């Protein structure tokens, strides 16, 4: 009991793979920018003060988020690589620390364009 | 507690395109 410490967070593993095992797809079809900024959207709908509270409320429950996801999905008009790693963040509750996947996604990506030479 | 994940949006990519093997079992 006399200092205190606090490391910053960013980047870990299961959570770095779940974008970088989605968009290694994407990597081969061009989608990083289908999928680095389609992602962008779902941390920004948890960080909106007035949807944080609809995504953290009580209410939606787990099987009930599912449709919900999926139904917002459908306005909200994703990519070909955001309407199935979008349920695997309402999955297993993983709507609390799903911005921090999604930056990973940002260091991931530059491993994917610093070995391919597409410049004439 | 809530946890036990294996990598699943790994195995969830070989479903839609599965395009990479080198004998690993």
């Amino acid at each position: 009991f006399a200092k205190l410490v606090r490391p910053p967070v960013q980047i870990y593993g299961i959570e770095g793979r779940y974008a970088t095992a989605l968009y290694s797809a994407a990597s081969k079809q061009n989608k990083l920018e289908q999928v680095e900024k389609e992602l962008l959207r779902v941390g920004q709908i948890l960080k909106e003060p007035k949807m944080a509270a609809s995504l953290l409320n009580p209410y939606v429950k787990r099987s009930v988020k599912v449709k919900s996801l999926s139904d917002m999905t459908a306005k909200e008009k994703f990519s070909p690589l955001t309407s199935n790693l979008i349920n695997l963040l309402a999955e297993n509750g993983r709507l609390t620390n799903t911005p921090a996947v999604i930056s990973a996604f940002s260091t991931m990506m530059s491993v994917h364009r610093g070995e391919v030479p597409c410049t004439v | 507690q809530k946890t036990g994940t294996a990598e699943v949006s790994s195995i969830l990519e070989e479903r839609i395109l599965g395009a990479d093997t080198s004998v690993d079992l």
